[PDB]
C-alpha cells in the first residue's frame, strides 16, 4: 500500500495531505486535521453525529474512505464560526435550547447550514426533512428544528 | 408568578457555547503524547469457566505494550454502584457475554485489534440461565453464591384480603415490560493517564465521577485523595453511565505501563457491555367502588436483573412503593422478587423501575374507567393524591402535590388540541 | 515540646516528586497547539513622549498576526500592585528605560525579533531624573503628577529632643544600602488561551494570581469570574513575581488573535523590566545612657522608587515602623520620604525594607557596644523586646517574642563552633 | 542553509534527527525532543540549569549547537527514573530537603548522578567543587549538598 496525495478545501482554506488511504473520511478530519467536532456516534451511517457539508451537501463521514474526499469542499463546525464568534444559525441553537448533552449538536447544524445555504426560507416540513438524517435521544428534536426555524425568521431581515 | 431575578427564566446554558461552536471536548476527543490505546477481550459464552487462557501471543506482536488479566490488579476486583459483585476482570467465572476477560493496550488502534485476535481461550459453559422461571428452580446453577434470587421485597398497607370484599368492581391482569438500551449518541469512551505533578487521572463520560473514583482506587489500593477522575462533556447517560465502563481498565493499564490510555468503545461493545432496563412482568388485582373510589391494591411482580445486580437493589425497591399509582389506596399488597440470569446486565435506565410499574397501574385505573363508564381523567382526580393523604408506607403528603392540576391542565389542553 | 501527630516533621514535599522527576512544568514549559509566540517593544530613553510609532511594517512581516499599542485594550490601562500607575502599554509617555510600548505576537520566536526589529520610533526626550536630590527639585519635571515625591511617613513616639539631652551617649552616622535585584533562576514566562470552554485563561509564574486575575479582567473589561489564572510550578520570586510581569500582554494578544500566546523573557529582559529592591540613605541618631539602655532613636531616611510605585507604600511604612530596632525604645521619631525617579522600578525584594532598616539600626548598636565597652548580644538582651514592652507605634506586645533565646542560644553556639 | 542528520543516544535510545543546524542543543532537547526538564536560566552557561549528561560528562547545553550532540551520548532528567520510580540519587533529593521551587533541580541531579556514576565514593570537598556551576536561588546548597553525601551513604549502605 503506498501513500496517497489528498488536495482538499478544508474550512476555507487549500489543505493538502500524503497519507495512507486506509481510513475513513472521518478518521482523516478528526485524527490527521484535529477537528473534533466532527463525532463519531454509531460508526455505521445512521446517527449523523460524523455529518460534515461535502460540496454543498451534507455526508455522512463514517462512511467515506479519506481518497474521496479528494479536490472537495469541506465545511465542519469549526468552519462555520465567523472570525471566531458564533454565527446567525449558531447563536439561535444557542437561545433556542436545542442544546442539551451537545454531542448531536454539530451535525445539526452542519445539516441546517447546508439546508439554508440553498434554501434560506424552507418550509417546516423541508427543514425536518432536511434533518432528518441526525438522531438526537435528548431533546426530541422540538427546539432544535424551532433554533432553525428561529434562524430563518431572523435570516429574514 | 412569585417574582424571581433569574430563577425560571430561559438562560443560555453556562455549557452551550463551546457544544455549538465544537471546541467542547467529549472523552474520545483528548488525545496526549505517548498516548497509547486500548481494548478489551471479553467472553463469547454467557456462563462457564475459564479452562484455559493464553496471552503470550498477544504480547509478542510489536506494537503490544500490555495484555493483562486479574491477577494484574493490586487492590481488590470487585466492584458495583450498590452490590459489589462485578469483576473488573473475570476471576471467577463468565456470567454473562462480553464479560470483561482480559484488557489489551498497543501503540495503534489496530494493533489493539491484532493483539485481540491473538488472544485464545478455553471454556467450560454451564447451564446458561435465560427465564426467570429456570432461575427460580432451586435446581438451576447459581450465577452468584448459591441462589438465584437478588432481591426480594414486600409491602403491606392495611388490609387486602379485606378490602377485596368492599369492592363492587375488582380487575385482575398480568403486565410485562421488555428489555431496552439507553442509546445515548455518544459511546463509552474515557482516557486514563497520570498527570505532570504524578496525579493518576481518568477523563471520561460518566454520571457518577465520585463513585468511580472509589473504584478505582480501590483497585489500585490508592487513597481517594490519589485518584483523580474528570467527567468530561457527556454525551447522555440516561442511566446508562452510571456503573463503571472504562475507568478501571484505562486506570490498570496506566498503572502498569505509565503511559495515557485511551479507551473508546464501538456502537456495538458499548450496547453489549452496558446496562438495560429490567424487563418486568406485573401480576395486579384492584378493587373498587361504584362510585370510583379505590380500596385496594394488590400486586405480585418479578424482574430479571441479568448477570449482576447494578442498580437492581433500588429498582425492586423503587418499584415496589410505586406499583399502585399515584392514588390513595387504603389497602396495598407487594411481592416483589428479582433475579440473577446470563441476560444482558440489567440496572439504571431512566425511570428506576417506575416506568414499567407505570404501565401496570395505569392499566388498571384505564381498566376501571372502562368498567364504569367514568372519563379516565376524572376517576384519576377522584384518588387522586393531595396533601394530607396517606402513602401505603404510612408516610403523610405534607406539601408539593399539584397531581390534580396536571389532570386539569392537560385534560385542558387536550380539548383544545385534540379534542378530549 | 507539644506532642504533634505530623507537625514539624521533614515531611516529603507535596509537589517535590514532580520536581526530581523532571515532569513539574515551570510556566515556560508549556505549549499548546497553533501557539504563537509574542515578544515586547520596548523603550531605550528614560523620560520622554513618543512623537511617532510605526508598526506597519512589522505588521507586513509574513508570519507575524499582531503589533498592538495601547489602542489595542479594550478597558484600562493602569495597573498596579498598590498604586495604579502602571500602563500595561505606554500612553502618555515614557517613564524609564525598558518601558512596554508595543506588543508582538508571531509564529516563531525569530519571527517576533524580525518585528521587533522592523518598528521604529521617535521620541521627544524630557530629562532623566536619577537622583533623589534632583527629584526633589520642584523646578525638575513631575514623572507622575504634579511632584516627585511619592509618600511620606512619620513616626512620632515619647519625645526625643528632650530624651536625647539625657543621653550619656550619642552615636550618629548616615546608612545607605543599594539597588538589587531578585535572580531567581527561572526567568519570567507565561501563556495565555482560552480554553476548550471558551474560558479566557493564563498560566504564568506568579507570587499572587488572584492579583494578576483582576488585572487582567480589568484590561478586558471582563468579571473576575471570567479570567482564569493558573500558577504554574513557580522557580522562586522573592517578591519579584508581585507585579505584572507577562500576564496582561498575553492576554491581550490572545484576545485579539484568539490564539494562545506564549511569552518566554529572556534573563536580560526579566532582569532589566522587573522590580528592584529601594536603594535607600538613612540618618540616624541613637542615644542611651551608660548602662547601654537606649532611650531615643530618630531616623531621617529617604527611597528611590523608581518609576512606578509598585511596593513603594509598603516599603516605606514597614521601615518606617521597623527602623528602630526590635528594641524597647522609649523615644521615637522617623522622618520618612521615597522619590520617584527614571531609575528602575523598586518594588518589593526579600524583607520590603527591613534588611536596609537593620543595617542601620544593627549598625547603631554595635557601635554603642563597642564605645559602652559590651559585648554585643548583652547590649541587644538589655533592651530587647519581651512580652509587655511598649512599641514605638503604641503598641504593646501580648504574645510570641522569642528574641532573647536568638540571642542566647545564637551566641551559646557561635562560642562552640567559631570561637565567640 | 541545508538541514543536518543528528545521530545519538538519548535517554538510553538510539534517536534520529534531520533538522536545521542553526540551533542550540538546549532547544534541540527542549523542542524536538520534548524534555522540558532541561531548563533556560540564564542563557550563558552561568546557571547550569540546562546541564545534561554529555558523554559521561556534565555540559550546559545552552553554549552548544544542536549538531555538537552527533555521535553522542545524553541523559537528562527524564532518563534518571529507574522503571518510572525515583532512582536513589532523585529519592535523596526528596528526603534531604534539597528541593525549594526546583528549577535548579534536573541541573544538580545530572551534575551529582555524573558525579557518582565516575566516583561512587566522592569525598565532600570533590562533591562540592563537581556541582559548583549550579546556582540556587532558594536553598543555599546546603541541603543540596546533602541529599548527594546521603545518596553516597545509602549507595555504600546496600553492601548486603
Ligand atoms: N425544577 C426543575 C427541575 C428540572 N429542571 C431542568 O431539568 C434538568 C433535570 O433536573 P433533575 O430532575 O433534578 O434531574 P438531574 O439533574 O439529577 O438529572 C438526571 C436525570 O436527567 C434525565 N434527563 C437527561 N437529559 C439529558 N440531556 N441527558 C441525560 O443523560 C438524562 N438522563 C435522565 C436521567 S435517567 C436522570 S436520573 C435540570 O438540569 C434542569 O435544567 C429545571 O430547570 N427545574
Ligand atoms: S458515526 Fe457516522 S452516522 Fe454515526
Ligand atoms: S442533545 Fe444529546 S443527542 Fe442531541
Ligand atoms: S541556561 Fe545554560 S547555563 Fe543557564
Ligand atoms: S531550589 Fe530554587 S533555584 Fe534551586
Ligand atoms: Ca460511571
Ligand atoms: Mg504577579
Ligand atoms: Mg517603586
Ligand atoms: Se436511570
Ligand atoms: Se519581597
Amino acid at each position: 500500500m503506498n501513500k496517497i496525495t489528498i488536495n482538499l478545501n478544508l474550512n476555507g482554506e487549500a489543505r493538502s495531505i500524503v497519507t495512507e488511504p486506509n481510513k475513513r473520511l472521518l478518521d482523516l478530519l478528526r485524527e490527521d486535521f484535529g477537528l473534533t467536532s466532527v463525532k463519531e456516534g454509531c460508526s455505521e451511517g445512521e446517527c449523523g453525529a460524523c455529518t460534515v457539508i461535502f460540496n454543498g451537501d451534507p455526508v455522512t463521514t463514517c462512511c467515506m474512505l479519506a481518497g474521496q474526499a479528494d479536490e472537495s469542499t469541506i465545511i465542519t463546525l469549526e468552519g462555520v464560526a465567523e472570525d471566531g464568534k458564533p454565527s446567525l444559525l449558531q447563536q439561535c441553537f444557542l437561545e433556542a435550547g436545542a442544546v442539551q448533552c451537545g454531542y448531536c449538536t454539530p451535525g445539526m447544524i452542519l445539516t441546517a447550514k447546508a439546508l439554508l445555504d440553498k434554501n434560506p426560507d424552507p418550509t417546516d416540513e423541508e427543514i425536518t426533512v432536511a434533518m432528518s438524517g441526525n438522531l438526537c435521544r435528548c431533546t426530541g428534536y422540538i427546539k432544535i428544528h424551532a433554533a432553525v426555524r428561529y434562524a430563518v425568521e431572523r435570516c429574514a431581515n | 408568578g412569585k417574582d424571581y431575578q433569574v430563577l425560571g427564566k430561559n438562560k443560555v446554558k453556562v455549557d452551550s457555547l463551546e457544544k455549538v461552536m465544537g471546541t467542547a471536548k467529549f472523552a474520545a476527543d483528548y488525545s496526549f503524547p505517548d498516548m497509547l490505546y486500548a481494548g478489551v477481550f471479553r467472553s463469547t459464552v454467557p456462563h462457564a469457566r475459564i479452562v484455559s487462557l493464553d496471552l503470550s501471543k498477544a504480547r509478542a506482536i510489536d506494537g503490544v505494550e500490555a495484555v493483562l488479566d486479574y491477577h494484574a490488579i493490586p487492590g481488590k476486583n470487585r466492584f458495583g454502584i450498590i452490590i459489589k459483585d462485578e469483576p473488573c476482570l473475570v476471576d471467577d467465572k463468565v456470567r454473562r457475554y462480553g464479560d470483561a476477560i482480559a484488557v489489551v493496550a498497543a501503540q495503534t488502534p489496530d494493533l489493539v485489534q491484532e493483539a485481540l485476535d491473538a488472544i485464545t481461550i478455553e471454556y467450560e459453559e454451564l447451564e446458561g440461565i435465560f427465564t426467570m422461571e429456570r432461575a427460580l428452580e432451586e435446581d438451576s446453577p447459581a450465577i452468584h453464591g448459591d441462589t438465584n434470587i437478588h432481591q426480594v421485597k414486600h409491602l403491606e398497607y392495611g388490609d387486602v384480603d379485606a378490602a377485596f370484599k368492599q369492592c363492587d368492581i375488582v380487575v385482575e391482569d398480568t403486565y410485562s415490560t421488555h428489555r431496552l438500551t439507553h442509546m445515548f449518541i455518544e459511546p463509552d469512551a474515557g482516557v486514563s493517564y497520570y498527570d505532570n505533578e504524578g496525579m493518576l487521572t481518568v477523563v471520561v463520560s460518566t454520571q457518577n465521577p465520585h463513585y468511580d473514583r472509589g473504584e478505582v482506587a480501590g483497585m489500585l489500593a490508592l487513597p481517594n485523595s490519589k485518584v483523580r477522575i474528570i467527567q468530561a462533556t457527556t454525551g447522555g447517560g440516561f442511566g446508562g453511565k452510571l456503573d463503571l465502563s472504562v475507568q478501571c481498565h484505562c486506570a490498570l493499564l496506566t498503572y502498569h505501563t505509565k503511559k495515557p490510555v485511551k479507551m473508546v468503545r464501538s456502537r456495538e461493545e458499548s450496547t453489549t457491555v452496558s446496562s438495560k432496563r429490567h424487563p418486568m412482568t406485573m401480576h395486579c388485582k384492584t378493587g373498587a367502588t361504584k362510585d370510583g373510589r379505590l380500596q385496594a391494591v394488590q400486586v405480585e411482580m418479578f424482574g430479571d436483573t441479568g448477570a449482576y445486580a447494578s442498580y437492581g437493589p433500588a429498582v425492586i425497591t423503587r418499584a415496589t412503593v410505586h406499583c399502585m399509582g399515584p392514588y390513595v389506596v387504603p389497602n396495598v399488597r407487594v411481592d416483589a422478587k428479582f433475579v440473577y440470569t446470563n441476560n444482558p446486565m440489567s440496572g439504571a435506565f431512566r425511570g428506576f423501575g417506575v416506568p414499567q410499574a407505570s404501565v401496570c397501574h395505569e392499566g388498571q385505573m384505564n381498566a376501571l374507567a372502562k368498567a364504569l363508564g367514568m372519563d379516565p381523567i376524572d376517576i384519576r382526580i377522584l384518588n387522586a393524591h393531595q396533601v394530607g393523604a396517606k402513602l401505603a408506607t404510612g408516610q403523610v403528603l405534607e406539601n408539593s402535590v399539584g397531581l390534580i392540576e396536571t389532570l386539569e391542565k392537560a385534560r385542558e389542553k387536550a380539548v383544545e388540541v385534540m379534542g378530549y
